[PDB]
């Protein structure tokens, strides 16, 4: 129950790898979602992909 | 006879309409969802499939 | 140390709950019209059930 908007969710560090399964990177703002999640935690540099 | 070539009609249209459903290993079976959720690039194997 | 962000989401075709501001157009009926009721690009003639 809100409003996302990627524009501010643009580059704020120096972004390696945004990588988007099964939708277009730029296209997330157009399209309409359901139940989305969030998740943080930190690994390795060997281990990022 | 009659209604069995009436019968055998009825039966091949249903099976051609109803084959409009299958995935044919693809995200879904309706083309606009497909475009709008993909850029070209990618999505243009879906497409041809 | 990377800090490792992952987005999970689920569309399918349930009520539409978050996503992005798009703004809103009103209703014509008895036209052959486009629409994008909640992501569901498609044209056709509007008509009340």
């Amino acid at each position: 129950n809100c409003v996302a908007d990627y524009s501010v969710l643009y580059n704020l560090a120096p972004f390696f790898t945004f990588k988007c399964y099964g939708v277009s990177p730029t296209k997330l703002n157009d399209l309409c979602f359901t139940n989305v999640y969030a998740d943080s935690f930190v690994i390795r540099g060997d281990e990022v992909r | 006879k009659l209604q069995d070539v009436v019968n055998h009609n009825a039966q091949a249209l249903n099976t051609l309409v109803k084959q409009l459903s299958s995935k044919f290993g693809a995200i879904s079976s309706v083309l606009n969802d497909i475009f709008s959720r993909l850029d070209p690039p990618e999505a243009e194997v879906q497409i041809d499939r | 140390p990377y800090r490792v962000v992952v987005l999970s989401f689920e569309l399918l075709h349930a009520p539409a709950t978050v996503c992005g501001p798009k703004k809103s157009t009103n209703l014509v009926k008895n036209k052959c019209v486009n629409f994008n009721f909640n992501g569901l690009k498609g044209t056709g003639v509007l008509t009340e059930s």
